[PDB]
């Protein structure tokens, strides 16, 4: 629309260990061409970088991004990111701080039975369990209470905002869940957690309701 | 000497003396005559009739009051120019030159200023009873104003509007810059008529304009909303009482400008990467091209180009910025400039370059910059007039440096001669002059600086103050702002302008310092700074 | 280029506390000549100053102005359909700030839950989740004595959806962890929620036990 320049890229390590498809495409903007642009990484564990799937953002055609989207042994080391899928016209350097595991935090779920004066029937309960566990925004943060996956509508990777706490502060994503009255009497409480980028899953499950 | 109309038109050597007999017989008040010192403007009432103003009491009220205001503004402008010139050339600011209006009259149905040029047969009373009888066929193109040398004609800019005086000063500078504004000597051989007007010796186009100009006409009180981003002089007749006052004003303004430019330069060489330094700066040079007027190709035109990577890594020293002739790209385009063009230097865009032509003419973009800097070192007499008025031409001819002008041998005033004559023992090269100015400014702001600087530099929720007290916090803020521009440098729109943070901080600091004192008087806080 | 409308959502609580009312309407979609002309078709006599335009980082420069100057209409707000002329298109383009009363009662949730689970021996938490939405602006506002801090510096999470079937409700969670010492120190201890309709900014308890 008006420049020659990009936007901040979200490094993709979430697909590599928390998903069946180990995609390694950090979000980039301002690239409108075929994915033949060279990809440069400061430290490479082994396999060459793979560009992410074409998408259109800000009226921009097929935008390239930078993959090794599944090198799990290399990913375990925690060496930085700072994704730089630079276009030929654009400056070659790329920089988003994401090297060795920094400011790692543990999940702090806060779920307790809630009074329902407005919901006498008890068919639906609105509980927003406390979250934490991921200092790194670009991670496949998912909640799986019990041994069975929860509601497709209620299951996703919700965005979180960092919250003002004593000492270290970690972003938390709300996980409100709606279930039937029989499910509540079931005792199958849903755990809530956030996972750091350095750890493959970084998910802790602990919840008690009623 | 008379300001009276009859003593002007009646007097000999007048382009349209016969304009007295139609004037004495005009049936109704259809023309206005603004007869101030050194101008005899003639305008028609139908020039301002539109949908907003209807023929009758409204048009007569809008024209009379606006004509009085325009007369007052022109009088203030010439009062300023009379107070400035003290070389006894002020006695020549009594010439009379008419300021005819467009002849483009507008009916009550026209929305804005109509563009219907009259054909001299128009029924409009002004054309039939005055402007037509005093025949003066003017080219009358739709937009622009031109000064024929013996007069001034407004085709688009209405003479009574507030934008009429900002064009009035430009036209007057073209009309009388050969024996009036200069010391008495003609224009420089290389510089054209558009050099001494748009960039220098003109009032700014807008108050909030970030350009190095002298607000000599418009008098705007703090009551108007224009107080925000004033970035100019509050009152012209109050601030300027003599040449010393103008020299002091320019000296303080350029002291602040040099402080900000040195801070930005220290931010460039210290906290900036190579690829960012490539796009953040440009290199200015002088290219000699053949001109159709004169056969000699000694004239130089300024050209801005993208500096190579090999030059970028070598810019580590602050002194090198001045030596390698680099200028900021925030407000200056990357294309080559032309001679006699409407090019003005921005107030906050640094030009660390001291590029000088060892040949006769500097150019346009570099010419105005150095000329304003020379005004800081020395006043309008000496200083700026030697640089732009070839009064040192005869000296050149005696030493050498002849040039074939119109088939005759004439003197060629080079920048080396100007430097060796204005500052004989102080400096030897323009780079040395620039470095000495920066060093004097550094020794200044290292000790005495006002701690009362109030710069918000934040978004729409009102931010009260930053209270910088020593140059170190200001340098840190400049470093942070420069780092920010380098990040996300989309440069999408053709002009980033106010969006860049660096410009916001400079504008805030400039307005804060301008509003701290009454005007630019002294920028030095006499303590352990 | 293409015109776009973004809900500024100007803090209602800041406007009541502030000496001057704060309101803004903007239209995005300008890709033409540098000169820009902006005018408002409807004027109620209230101040409508326009601030410098702010780029969206995809070029497409878009202009803005303020709609301040209204103190008499504390609850009787004006319409939000801005229409200012621009260089690209002479015809005005409708701007919507979505002004709907949406009157409703707001109740927050406070729970003393799993002491061992939520305590790190010196860790304390407060639970005040915003419920009940009437206007287009919701804030996780917290009361902290008479201390004043810049609004821009503070960063907080957005709105949530908590609506019962057959009813319309909005959620904002007026939560930001802070020392619980003030609650037992006798200092005012009430989370602040900003709603123009019912901005109680304190916990509400139903008559039923």
């Amino acid at each position: 629309c008006c420049h020659p320049r990009l936007s901040l890229h979200r490094p993709a390590l979430e697909d590599l260990l928390l998903g069946s498809e180990a995609n390694l495409t950090c979000t980039l903007t301002g690239l409108r061409d075929a994915s033949g642009v060279t990809f440069t990484w400061t430290p490479s564990s082994g396999k060459s970088a793979v560009q992410g799937p074409p998408e259109r953002d800000l009226c921009g055609c097929y935008s390239v991004s930078s993959v090794l989207p599944g090198c799990a042994e290399p990913w375990n080391h925690g060496k930085t990111f700072t994704c730089t899928a630079a276009y030929p016209e654009s400056k070659t350097p790329l920089t988003a701080t994401l090297s060795k595991s920094g400011n790692t935090f543990r999940p702090e779920v806060h779920l307790l039975p809630p009074p329902s004066e407005e919901l006498a029937l008890n068919e639906l309960v609105t509980l927003t369990c406390l979250a934490r566990g991921f200092s790194p925004k670009d991670v496949l943060v998912r909640w799986l209470q019990g041994s069975q996956e929860l509601p497709r509508e209620k299951y996703l990777t919700w965005a979180s905002r960092q919250e003002p706490s004593q000492g270290t502060t970690t972003f938390a994503v709300t996980s409100i869940l709606r279930v039937a009255a029989e499910d509540w009497k079931k005792g199958d409480t849903f755990s809530c957690m956030v996972g750091h980028e350095a750890l493959p899953l970084a998910f802790t499950q602990k919840t008690i309701d009623r | 000497y008379s300001i009276g109309v009859y003593d002007r038109i009646t007097s000999a050597t007048w382009k349209y003396r016969n304009m007295v007999l139609p004037l004495l017989t005009l049936p109704e008040r259809s023309v206005f005559v603004i007869s101030t010192m050194s101008s005899l403007g003639f305008g028609a009432y139908d020039r301002y009739r539109s949908s907003d103003h209807k023929a009758g009491k409204a048009l007569n009220d809008f024209v009379e009051e606006n004509a009085r205001e325009t007369a007052k503004r022109q009088r203030d402008h010439y009062d300023y120019w009379y107070r400035i010139l003290d070389e006894q050339s002020r006695e020549k600011l009594y010439r009379t030159i008419l300021l005819y209006d467009a002849y483009k009259f507008g009916d009550d149905t026209t929305s804005g200023k109509a563009t219907a040029e009259a054909k001299f047969d128009s029924s409009n009373p002004a054309m039939k009873n005055f402007f037509g009888p005093v025949g003066n066929k003017v080219v009358h193109n739709q937009h622009g104003a031109y000064a024929t040398g013996d007069g001034v004609y407004y085709m688009s800019y209405r003479m009574l509007d507030k934008d009429g005086a900002i064009t009035y000063t430009h036209a007057m500078t073209h009309d009388s810059d050969q024996d009036i504004y200069l010391g008495g000597y003609g224009r420089r051989n290389g510089l054209g008529p558009e050099f001494f007007a748009k960039g220098l010796l003109q009032a700014p186009d807008q108050p909030s304009d970030a350009t190095i100009t002298i607000n000599s006409i418009l008098k705007h009180s703090k009551s108007d909303s224009t107080e925000g981003s004033r970035l100019q002089v509050l009152d012209p007749t109050e601030r300027f009482q003599n040449a010393a006052d103008l020299q002091n004003y320019v000296h303080n303004m350029f002291d602040l400008i040099y402080m900000m430019e040195y801070l930005e330069g220290q931010s460039i060489v210290n906290k900036l990467s190579v690829y960012q330094k490539m796009a953040a700066l440009r290199k200015i040079e002088n290219k000699y091209v053949k001109d159709p007027a004169d056969g000699n190709e000694v004239y130089a035109t300024n050209v801005v180009k993208e500096l190579t990577e090999a030059e970028a890594r070598n810019l580590n020293s602050f002194e090198s910025l001045i030596d390698h002739n680099i200028l900021s790209a925030r407000e200056y385009q990357s294309g080559d400039y032309e001679r006699n063009g409407y090019y003005t230097i921005k107030l906050f865009a640094p030009i660390y370059s001291a590029l000088s032509s060892e040949k006769g003419t500097p150019g346009d973009l570099m010419g105005r910059r150095i000329a304003y800097e020379l005004l800081a070192a020395k006043g309008f007499k000496d200083g700026m007039v030697p640089y732009i008025s070839n009064q040192y031409e005869e000296d050149a001819k005696q030493q050498g440096q002849t040039i074939n002008l119109y088939g005759k041998e004439r003197g060629l005033v080079t920048d080396e001669l100007v430097l060796k004559k204005v500052f004989d023992g102080k400096y030897k090269t323009w780079a040395e002059f620039k470095t000495a100015m920066y060093q004097e400014r550094v020794d200044q702001f290292g000790n005495l600086k006002q701690v009362t600087f109030k710069d918000p530099t934040k978004p729409w929720p009102s931010y009260g103050t930053k209270t910088i007290n020593n140059v170190d916090e200001l340098q840190a803020l400049m470093d942070q702002a420069v780092l920010k521009d380098a990040e996300g440098p989309r440069w999408s729109n053709y002009d980033p302008e106010i969006d860049s943070a660096v410009h916001k901080l400079k504008r805030a600091i400039f307005k804060a310092y301008l509003d701290q004192t009454n005007d630019f008087r002294s920028s030095i806080f006499e303590n352990k700074k």
